[PDB]
């Protein structure tokens, strides 16, 4: 049995989406009484009117937000037996992948919440090898809705293709029968751009997750249901509780065939200009978040009605759609085939936040317990080692406790190609 | 015909003809420096005690500090019936450029391996310093090389130990992601293209990392005949001055000054080319460098031809048997102490049933009790009592210790003393300063020496760049090797002191007395004193 | 990490490089596919692409 130290490297992972989302780190004495989260504010809009004589008119202020919160640790718990010449060997080398693996996870858990919360959904009914410069019309449809809906794009924004729709796009400029700048770039290297279409960063992403097709067919919406922009509301005892800004409950027909990161769209509702509040040409889109009970879904963005008549002025200045839900409306399904997902977002759409876990302190004597600086993405996590006599053994475990947080789901996007049948 | 299989099929007739050599060094570099145990064939059985007990490691402290107590460097003297002091501005330039901490460091480096491996090198560069220059806005510098044994590869038909005769040498850069991004900023290559090369480490030792981008450096020398130009000095004399050093640049600038072409001479001379070469490609061709010699001096320990091939020896290549077996020795003989039954008696269980309490180590009885019946033999069958034998070390194993012990000190004694280690490294810096005068004349302002002063004969080109302008009477001055001094004044102050040493307290006593006192550094009080020597010599004509 | 590798057959290089020259456009890539027979170093991502007879 002769062996040697030389190890087959197999693997080797990138994480982009982690590295472009931008870290918060929270005081974690304040942090541990506010349960964990922390209210941010939302840009306020402001209502306006016409005319001379404008008694009784006057209106308040309303300035919405939204909450971060956090959610469990991610460890690596793993068993040392001190005889074991097979454990002996690779005990550190598993540390090695133990933080790879953490890694991997945390820029998964972004790209699994950037998919499922995302409410601009950009569908197309063939594949994008199907005709000439359709990845451009996609990266194109997605900076097209983004400049329409006036959303604030000044820290940046990305686009990520999954290698499949990279390829087509690299075939798309190869098949030029031209070579220029672009079309050798894309011959020599598999690169397309590095900017497409307005967007300035567009990266291809090995993990983007695979939106499953939605079972749901026929499904309306049951009674008239206004939605009003709110900062606070009064609980049972009379206390004023906050109010997350980035969620709706919607009580439909039946919610049978929809599960969370389905893609919906209401019929007639359609999009607004956001500040200019003009409507659009194209419908709102929404991404249903959790389904509670078995008639109730709870959809991402808002959906507050620039023509609804019970909302005060303020309230109205944060409208955008153009109609409100008509207890007869069809909701109509976005994804209705399997395929995998292109994900775009301006990069103050999606915070991680991160909070330490003081195990060194001197109440776990025994334990020792450093600091571990994760590679690639930007996080901290403890390294607690524990040794044993009940097995004569060592416990080493490598703890992460972070948070993802869309903090903008309406600034995130979903390309869905292929969206026909 | 291709310039890179040419290149490449030297490289690998090197390689092949220095395979046996080059692993012996890295073994012997890998057993006095990481681990004795260089047993990387490893097995899962049960783990077994693996001790280390060096002899051979305060041996070799002893002699790198031997050789540190006595530094050793250039110098440069004064040929036969030249001028006698044609050697002022090159030792002091060469004092000027190597008194830096990278200098030390890389002969250091070279004397350490060249003890324990058998073969050590550095290496001369030429850099363009902007705020503290040597001349010509330049500086020479000595960088070292790490293991010379495995990334420095000679020419194969090279006989002599300095490898003046050796005309093309490979030297091979490993590096990590970084410090090829780093490598490609400074040469002007595509830092893209990740280059690669034959490693020459190995993973033997659990490393985690180990850098993998490979590169090489093909420096090659070629001497021929070519055009100087005889030209007539506007001062005095008349000077040479090389076609190419001059060819477009000031070829005309130097009519214009008022140089007048007299004759046009054929001198053969040699000039070394470097290439930049991964294992597929040539990334820069043949970079002409400065110098007339490879850059890199190698520093031998025993060296030699066996049978057309080189063998080189330090201290260590022979006391690895001896070291290997008194490690295994130990080893055993603490295998005996730790996993053998200490000595205890030998008891039937009927001997001792209901006292066993008596037995277990206390001291609250005065005396043990034993059994005497039997309800079925009558009587115990009574026998007399046994220990467990104590443990002993074999006298085998005691012998071997010693014997083993008793070969590595005898054969770790290099010499009676380090006097021939000392000769090649005196070898090597002889070597050193043929190499750094050929690339003084090559890149310096070398100014001539008249005895009408010290002048320089120098112009600009058009596009605001100097060209030096130096004659062929250049190799005034030969190499010999004396003590490593950081300053001219320095090593004035030393020569004075020497010449005072063995005068007499006549007048020359008096006359060095006053010298010495003229070249003190300066406070106050020694200020004062150098006046006043100053101003007695200058009294005394 | 080490670097990736394709190999093409003879025939199948020919059948590339003539995809490349029927390009109706000569800017680097087709002239050097014309003027030579290599398609080129890199294809396509991969970091080195060779013929193998």
């Amino acid at each position: 049995t002769l062996a040697v130290d030389e190890i087959i490297e197999t693997i080797s992972a990138i994480t982009p989406m982690a590295q472009k989302a931008k870290k918060y780190t929270p005081p974690a004495a304040s942090m541990q009484r506010s349960s964990n989260t922390i209210w941010m504010p939302v840009e306020q809009e402001s209502p306006t009117q016409e005319g001379w004589d404008l008694t009784d008119k006057a209106t308040g202020l309303l300035e919405l937000n939204v909450a971060v919160n956090m959610g469990e640790p991610d460890n690596d718990f793993f068993q040392l037996r001190a005889d074991d010449l097979r454990d002996e060997t690779a005990y550190r080398r598993r540390i090695q992948s133990a933080a790879r693996k953490l890694a991997n996870n945390v820029e998964l858990k972004v790209a699994n919440m950037a998919a499922e919360m995302g409410s601009l959904v950009i569908t197309s009914p063939d594949a994008i090898g199907t005709n000439t410069a359709d990845a451009w019309n996609f990266v194109a449809d997605a900076e097209e809705i983004m400049f329409s809906r006036e959303l604030n794009r000044d820290m940046g924004t990305s686009y990520f293709f999954n290698p499949q729709d990279y390829k087509k796009a690299g075939y798309d400029l190869t098949k030029r029968d031209i070579f220029g700048r672009i079309p050798e770039e894309a011959y020599r290297d598999g690169t397309i751009q590095r900017q497409v279409a307005g967007f300035d960063d567009v990266l291809r992403s090995p993990k983007l997750p695979v939106l499953t097709k939605s079972t749901a067919t026929g499904i309306t919406v049951s009674g008239a249901q206004s939605f009003k922009p709110v900062a606070w509301q009064l609980d049972n005892d009379g206390n004023k509780v906050n109010v997350d800004n980035r969620f709706a409950t919607v009580t439909l027909s039946a919610t049978t065939g929809m599960k969370r990161g389905d893609k919906i769209s209401f019929a007639g509702v359609k999009f607004l200009g956001q500040m200019a509040k003009n409507v659009l040409a194209q419908d709102a889109t929404f991404s249903v978040v959790r389904v509670v009970d078995g008639t109730h879904v709870e959809i991402t963005p808002k959906p507050v009605a620039l023509d609804d008549v019970s909302l005060s002025p303020e309230q109205r200045a944060y409208a955008n759609v153009n109609t409100s839900l008509a207890d007869a409306m069809a909701v109509n399904i976005l994804n209705v085939k399997d395929a995998r997902t292109n994900v775009f977002w301006a990069d103050d759409a999606i915070r991680i936040v991160s909070q330490p876990i003081p195990a060194n302190h001197e109440l776990f004597a025994g334990m020792k317990t450093t600091s571990f600086s994760i590679p690639d993405v930007g996080l901290n996590g403890i390294f607690a080692t524990q040794g044993d006599i009940s097995t004569l053994s060592g416990l080493c475990r490598i703890a992460l406790w972070y948070g993802v947080n869309a903090t903008r789901p309406e600034a995130i996007g979903v390309g869905l190609p292929g969206q026909t049948a | 015909e291709n310039r890179l299989e040419s290149i490449l099929s030297r490289f690998d007739a090197d390689w092949t003809a220095s395979d046996e050599a080059r692993r012996e060094a890295k073994n012997d570099l890998f057993f006095s420096r990481v681990s004795q145990w260089d047993d990387w064939l490893s097995q899962y059985t049960t783990l077994q005690y693996r001790g280390q007990f060096d002899v051979v490691r305060p041996v070799v402290r002893k002699l790198v500090s031997e050789m540190r107590q006595n530094p050793i460097d250039v110098l440069y003297r004064p040929k036969d019936g030249a001028r006698p002091d044609a050697a002022d501005v090159l030792m002091g330039m060469y004092r000027t450029d190597m008194r830096h901490n990278t200098a030390k460091i890389a002969v250091n480096i070279a004397v350490r391996e060249q003890i324990e491996a058998g073969v050590g090198a550095w290496r001369l560069v030429t850099d363009y310093e902007d705020q503290s220059p040597t001349s010509n806005n330049q500086v020479i510098r000595r960088e070292p090389i790490h293991s010379a044994c495995s990334h420095v590869i000679w020419d194969s038909n090279s006989k002599l130990m300095d490898k003046s005769d050796a005309r093309h040498c490979t030297v091979i850069h490993s590096m990590s992601q970084n410090g090829w991004e780093d490598f490609a900023e400074k040469y002007d290559l595509d830092a893209d293209d990740i280059p690669s090369f034959q490693n020459p480490n190995d993973w033997v030792f659990p490393w985690l990392t180990q850098d993998t981008i490979q590169i090489a450096e093909f420096y090659e020398v070629v001497e021929k005949k070519e055009t100087a130009f005889i030209y007539q000095d506007p001062v005095t004399g008349e000077p040479v001055s090389y076609f190419k050093r001059d060819i477009k640049d000031v070829i005309d600038d130097l009519a214009d000054s008022g140089f007048i072409k007299i004759a046009e001479r054929q001198i053969k001379r040699r000039r070394v080319y470097k290439s930049i070469i991964t294992c597929t490609a040539v990334l820069k061709d043949k970079q002409l460098i400065a110098g007339e010699h490879i850059p890199i001096v190698p520093v031998f320990g025993e060296w030699g031809f066996v049978e057309d091939k080189e063998v080189y020896e330090g201290v260590v290549r022979l006391t690895k048997d001896g070291q290997r077996l008194r490690n295994m020795i130990m080893s055993f003989n603490a295998d005996i102490v730790a996993r053998t039954p200490k000595k205890k008696p030998f008891f039937w269980p009927e001997q001792i049933a209901g006292f066993e309490h008596m037995y277990d180590g206390n001291d609250d009885y005065p005396y043990y009790l034993l059994n005497r019946t039997d309800e079925n033999s009558g009587d115990l069958p009574t026998q007399p009592l046994a220990y467990y034998e104590n443990p002993e070390v074999p006298q085998a194993n005691a012998y071997m210790l010693e014997a083993a012990t008793s070969a590595v000190k005898e054969v770790a004694t290099l010499g009676v003393e380090t006097y021939v280690f000392q000769d090649n490294l005196a070898t090597a810096m002889r070597r050193d300063g043929e190499i750094y005068q050929s690339i003084v004349n090559d890149i310096y302002d070398v100014p001539r020496n008249v005895t009408i002063l010290m002048a320089e004969v120098v112009d600009l080109a058009t596009g605001e760049k100097q060209v030096l302008n130096d004659i062929r009477g250049r190799y005034e001055c030969y190499t010999d090797v004396g003590p490593s001094f950081q300053s001219m004044k320095q090593q004035n102050r030393a020569e004075i002191l020497e010449l005072l040493g063995k005068t007499p307290q006549g007048t020359p006593e008096y006359q060095l007395l006053l010298l010495q006192y003229f070249t003190l550094l300066d406070g106050k009080g020694v200020e004062m004193m150098r006046d006043y020597a100053n101003k007695q010599l200058i009294q005394m004509g």
